[PDB]
């Protein structure tokens, strides 16, 4: 077998002159960071992660992990694609690593703080170690100040950090203070400083000098894994359990020597946690590396690179400029953000102009009609502000590119309208914009005007009926109709060419309230797709079909926190939201789960604006009675070296199937798949099949708790099960050009306990299929689901005993539809339910038909077989059948590391007889966790906690091993494998994801 | 979280992990010998192993065979006491800890010597793994002496990549070597027990057992026999 790529645990990572090099599972990954390439993965050890690595000017690396350590040249890892030949093993786990000074030498720092002096080939010259008893380190480092100044920076599990001095084998500190275990020690540069962190939450900052504690920073919320002093030892950057990244000040005063101040807090990681950071101090950039496997540049300078990030007038500012105009108790109420700047109108209807070029503001005019509760849109790529008040009145201006001059106005008046209360406007094309305009009564009318871009006069007005329970919320235009975001999930399709035709109303899509937008993303044939946002963090992915409209939803999912006030497609093809988490605004990359910008607004943040400029965008709002503009640029950098995958266990994997039907060329070199984790979600991505290179789609997170199984059980639909009972069928559609989209087409009826596993048959043509689920109380239930009225029916259910099923397989037989159990007692329990079900089965490819019966909840039969294999709960279960379905030969994997082969045969009479044809008792060190036949039963492959993938062959029901190879991937728990057209794709998940090729 | 700790309250144990040593007797049955005298529980904070030993031995144990029954929990924590339990708030490398253990028996070596003891997994595969080596190694040199021939050794174990190390740097001491889940150890968890039946011959800031079971061993893997625990 041989491994292709791996996305998990990365241990560590270095800036080194504008390459980031990162441990990366047993691997180190060589990227350049301003572009993002991935220039080489060379593996340095067989199976052990890096867990440090450090260069010497010269091009050498010396990497650690566990017992590993190596020396190997920077032009070999650049090039080749493996040194493990280099890899030595230590006897005692290696905690640090660091060149001597002349980089003749290394120092490694053992667990038992000892240090072993080595020559460039890792062979010992001499030891060091203090006197006293043993130390257990949990972390420590070695700081090499000089030739002959090298300090021993030991982080014991007792919660001291022992300093000591190398060569003089002389203890200098025995830090104390700190209340757990060591996580982390380092020492400033120039040689004032030492901080550390524990499990207590804390960091620590002492003075290396006295060995005086003097200060203790408290702002992460979980355990911290590193730390380091950056900007000329002024400021320290920790990384933590939390999946953040803080950064500090180090305030020296002569009062007191120094103290610790928070002053970033960076959420860069996926659950959970964050192992390596460093910092390039000539552009105060941080590089984090993540149990996600993700690999996160961070701008340490956002609010301040360009030095206009920030700013905020309070209205004694503005009236320091406009003069003393502003009435009791007159404020700032709209706002829109143009090329030159702001423009604002104030509760009273002044109208004020902010100069973004002289930080000017100055009064424009004043309208007295918006003294009446004013409301601000704008078209800001062409520089039209549009007024509406509370009596259906309205102003448009138009502003000349910088000088900012009224090139135009127009104002008008709605007789149709009472009372007006909403005022949204979208682009229309090239010539005109759209404006709607709604009143309260039910009788009036919903009034769309198309304006004229270049001098705002009204080219055409429709009026509309108001469907019953109808608030418009936002606007969108498409070809000649509008869509109309309302209240209750309600989306109101109007036609601009026909006033008079009843609108197409789309009614709750989804379970929140204020529809907050609509955006077009692509079309194909007869079909337009738009992404709709909802307040309450519901989006949604409708089809649009022109046959008079049809709809269908594509995608559905929601935000993991907060307010969705909108979202777009950035030039990269990535979804980005933005909205508020009670407080906060933020800006959210949620293709890629991770958040770009976020700002403290206003608590209720009542006014607020978005506005897209290059090279970012311009956020404006209301805080504590002052106007407040934080602009958002790009980042310096790319936002990550990789994406990453999931931080906790993945417990399933499934890959879509292949099909005849039309899936979309852009997925021809690779396939669409899942991934479902501990974390609660289900990632749905792609992988090269070539490469094994694998790239995000969607986070989908109906799940309240961890998940337990995923499948495709065809090419279109997917079931998922978690606890609670959560299971739920998924539907994909993967027509289109640059992503997939899932949306949820039903959950199944909930009577606590969990699904442990599920199984389904299909009913030949139907798109019907039935479903057996299994569950802690040893409880079974048989479901057909029905695929016209969307619902599943209980069609059987009963008992095993009172212990849990942990597999479940149903198997066709000649005309026999059987239920196969795994309970935690090691018996394959066999169920012939045929007499029971309203369904027949076919004698060959044993494909179910439909009677068409009512439904009756029929108990559970008898077993008419119960076969002792294992000595304790069944991990993995697989069956083939023969090519004449009248046999199965059935493979168990068992928490009791071993591996079973039984058959399932029905004689002339259908009598079924279970017998076991091979038991391997010592299959694997550990838990089997899956396994898999393939080749018609030929084969299989297992997976187990021992990070063992293990190569069988079938030949008489007999077993033998036929190939071996370790994985990273800790935990090994979850195994995929398809056929290429013969040679196979694996994916193996676990703490991180492997894709390998047979 | 679960059953266990709910019931864990119901019965007044301690905690949850008092069922692993319940269910684990269930078999082995290493609790229920009339014979059984002299128990040594090592890292027992907060003490629910210590419990089931105090509850198994006096409680629920005829007062023929009471006599010279002495149960010893030692923790560098220091723990509640237990009804029948001397607690000795020691380190299982110290200098008397053997010396006290020594006395607190009849100069006599116990029965039986276990040890629940784990640190809190950090996420960190290798390193929780390499750490759980170091706690059974440090409690096996207590084990090594205080262990009457022939009486059995039980330990918490990390069954993950390099376990059958430890199996083989075992096979030296032990007559059976045994691993056993019981059915309170959550799915979710690496978590086992070596079940070390029949202590045979061992042997006859310094240099410790894990260097010299390191020393002969070297990099050398076997498979322990396994066995389910409870009914
Ligand atoms: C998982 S807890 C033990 C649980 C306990 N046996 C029970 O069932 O209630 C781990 C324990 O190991 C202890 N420990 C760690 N190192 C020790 C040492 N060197 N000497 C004594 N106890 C130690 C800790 O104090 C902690 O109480």
């Amino acid at each position: 077998m041989k491994d292709l790529s791996h996305y998990g645990p990365a241990l560590c990572v270095k800036f080194y002159n504008d390459y980031v090099l990162a441990g990366y599972g047993p691997f180190i990954h060589v990227y350049d960071y301003h572009s993002a390439t991935l220039i080489n993965k060379c593996r340095l050890f067989h199976y052990n992660k890096v867990h440090g690595l450090s260069l010497s000017s010269e091009g050498k690396i010396l990497a650690y992990g566990a017992r590993s350590v190596t020396i190997v040249e920077l032009e070999d890892v650049l090039k080749k694609e493996s040194l493990v030949d280099f890899e030595r093993i230590n006897s005692d786990w290696i905690t640090g690593a660091t060149f001597s000074f002349d980089n003749l030498q290394i120092y490694l720092l053992t667990c038992y703080n000892k240090v072993l002096i080595c020559d460039l080939n890792c062979e010992v010259l001499f030891r060091k170690s203090l006197g006293g008893e043993r130390s257990i380190l949990y972390s420590g480092i070695i700081k090499v100040f000089g030739p002959d100044k090298v300090y021993v920076n030991a982080g014991t599990v007792m919660g001291g950090v022992i300093i000591w001095d190398l060569f003089s084998e002389t203890k200098i500190h025995n830090l104390l203070g700190h209340e757990g275990s060591i996580f982390y020690v380092n020492l400033s540069n120039n040689g004032r400083y030492v901080a550390s962190c524990s499990d207590d939450r804390s960091i620590r900052l002492w003075d290396l000098e006295t060995g005086k504690q003097l200060s203790v920073g408290w702002s992460h919320t979980a355990r911290i894994w590193n730390l380091m002093f950056f900007d000329n030892d002024s400021k320290l950057i920790s990384v933590s359990e939390d999946c953040t990244c803080r950064v500090w000040n180090i305030i020296e005063s002569r009062e007191n020597v120094a103290e610790l101040s928070i002053s970033n807090v960076y959420e860069v990681h996926l659950i959970k946690s964050i192992w390596g950071v460093d910092v390039k101090d000539d552009e105060m950039i941080a590089v984090t590396s993540g149990n996600d496997g993700r690999l996160k540049l961070i701008d340490l300078l956002q609010l301040k690179r360009h030095g206009d990030e920030e700013t905020s007038f309070s209205l004694d500012d503005i009236a320091k400029q406009c003069g003393d105009i502003f009435e009791k108790n007159e404020s700032i109420k709209g706002f829109q953000w143009f090329s030159f700047g702001v423009i604002a109108i104030t509760s009273l209807g002044k109208i004020l102009k902010y100069s973004d070029v002289t930080k000017q503001w100055k009064l424009l005019l004043t309208n007295e009609k918006f003294n009446s509760y004013p409301i601000t849109n704008g078209i800001q790529t062409q520089n039209i502000a549009v007024f509406s008040n509370n009596k259906s009145d309205i102003l448009l201006i138009k502003f000349s590119k910088d000088s900012a001059d009224i090139i135009e106005t127009e104002e008008f008046h709605l007789d149709e309208l009472s009372k007006t209360n909403n005022c949204l406007v979208t682009e229309y094309d090239d010539d005109s914009f759209l404006l709607t305009l709604q009143s309260p009564n039910p009788r009036e009318k919903f009034v769309c005007l198309e304006i004229s871009l270049q001098n705002l006069k009204i080219k055409s007005k429709h009026c509309f009926n108001k469907p019953e329970n109808f608030s418009s919320s936002c606007l969108t235009s498409f070809r000649n109709h509008i869509l109309v975001g309302s209240r209750f999930s309600t989306l109101v399709i109007y036609n601009l060419l026909d006033e008079s035709e009843e609108p197409f109303i789309i009614r709750r899509l989804s379970p929140g309230d204020t529809t907050t937008s609509i955006e077009f993303v692509e079309d194909k044939d007869n079909s337009a797709v738009f992404s709709v946002t909802n307040r309450d963090g519901y989006y949604v992915f409708i089809e649009l079909t022109k046959n008079r409209l049809s709809y269908k939803v594509l995608h559905s999912n929601k935000m993991m926190k907060g307010f969705l006030e909108g979202a777009f497609f950035n030039s990269k093809g990535e979804y980005i939201t933005y909205g508020f988490k009670s407080s906060l605004f933020y800006l959210y990359n949620e293709t890629n789960c991770y958040e770009l910008a976020s700002e403290v607004c206003g608590g209720s943040h009542r006014l607020w604006n978005l506005a897209k400029i290059t090279d970012g965008h311009v956020l404006m709002y209301i805080k504590a009675s002052r106007f407040h503009l934080r602009k958002i640029y790009n980042s310096i950098v790319p936002e990550t070296l990789e994406n990453g995958v999931h931080g906790r266990e993945i417990r399933d994997i499934s890959i879509c199937p292949v099909s005849n039907t039309n899936t979309n060329d852009n997925f021809k070199d690779g396939h669409i798949f899942c991934t479902a984790s501990e974390d609660t979600t289900i990632k749905l991505g792609y992988f090269n099949n070539r490469t094994g290179k694998v790239q995000n789609f969607w986070t989908q997170r109906k799940h309240v708790s961890g998940l337990q199984r995923c499948q495709f059980i065809n090419h279109k639909l997917m079931i998922s099960s978690s606890a609670r009972e959560e299971l739920f069928l998924w539907e994909l559609n993967d027509k289109y050009n640059k992503r997939p989209y899932m949306t949820i087409r039903q959950a199944l009826p909930v009577s606590d306990l969990r699904i442990m596993d599920f199984d389904v048959k299909f009913i030949s043509q139907s798109g019907d299929f039935l479903l057996v689920t299994v569950y802690s109380d040893s409880t079974i239930k048989i479901w057909h689901y029905r695929e016209n009225q969307n619902k599943f029916d209980l069609i059987m259910q009963g008992r095993y005993k009172t212990c849990c099923l942990f597999n479940v397989v149903f198997i066709a037989l000649k005309e026999e539809l059987l239920v196969v159990i795994s309970p935690t007692d090691g018996h394959l329990v066999v169920y012939n339910i045929t007499e029971y079900v309203p369904f027949s089965v076919d004698p060959i490819s044993g494909d179910l038909v439909d009677h068409k019966l009512d439904a009756t909840i029929s108990n559970l039969p008898a077993p008419v077989a119960q076969l002792p294999v294992h000595q304790s709960g069944v991990k993995s279960l697989d069956y083939v059948a023969n090519a004449t379905r009248t046999s199965a030969t059935i493979l168990t994997g068992g928490d009791d590391n071993g591996l079973g082969l039984s058959n399932l045969k029905l004689d002339d009479s259908n009598k079924v007889t279970l017998k076991t044809s091979d038991f391997i008792a010592a299959a694997a060190s550990s838990t089997i966790t899956s396994g898999m036949l393939i080749n018609g039963g030929k084969e299989v492959i297992t997976t187990s906690v021992d990070q063992v993938i293990r190569a069988w062959e079938i030949t008489a029901g007999k077993l033998s091993l036929v190939d071996k190879k370790r994985t990273t991937v800790a935990d090994t728990g979850s195994l995929e494998i398809i056929s290429n057209d013969s040679e196979k794709t694996l994916l193996i998940g676990g703490v991180g994801l492997s894709i390998w090729k047979k | 979280r679960d059953l266990y700790y709910r019931k864990a309250k119901e019965q007044g144990y301690r905690a949850r992990s008092a069922f692993k040593l319940l269910q684990l007797n269930d078999q082995f049955h290493f609790l229920d010998d009339p014979n059984l005298k002299r128990v040594v529980d090592l890292c027992a904070a907060p003490g629910s192993w210590s419990q089931v030993l105090s509850r198994k031995l006096f409680d629920e144990s005829p007062s023929s065979d009471k006599e010279d029954r002495k149960i010893v929990s030692v923790d560098l924590q220091p723990m509640s006491p237990i009804p029948h339990v001397t607690t000795l708030q020691a380190d299982i490398t110290h200098p008397k800890t053997l010396a006290r253990i020594l006395k607190l028996f009849g100069n006599e070596k116990a029965d039986f010597v276990c040890s629940d003891g784990a640190p809190d997994v950090t996420g960190l595969h290798d390193l929780d793994e390499y750490v759980q080596q170091q706690l059974i190694m440090s409690a096996l040199q207590l084990t090594a002496c205080i262990l009457k021939k022939g009486g059995t050794f039980v330990a918490k174990i990390f069954r993950g990549r390099d376990i059958d190390m430890l199996y083989s740097q075992l096979g030296y001491l032990f007559d059976k070597i045994v691993c056993a889940k019981p059915r309170s150890s959550r799915g979710t968890s690496l978590e086992a027990f070596i079940v070390c039946l029949g202590y045979n011959p061992p042997s006859n800031n310094k240099l410790c057992i894990s260097d010299k079971l390191s020393h002969w061993n070297e990099e050398e893997r076997n498979i322990a026999e396994f066995m389910a625990c409870g009914s």
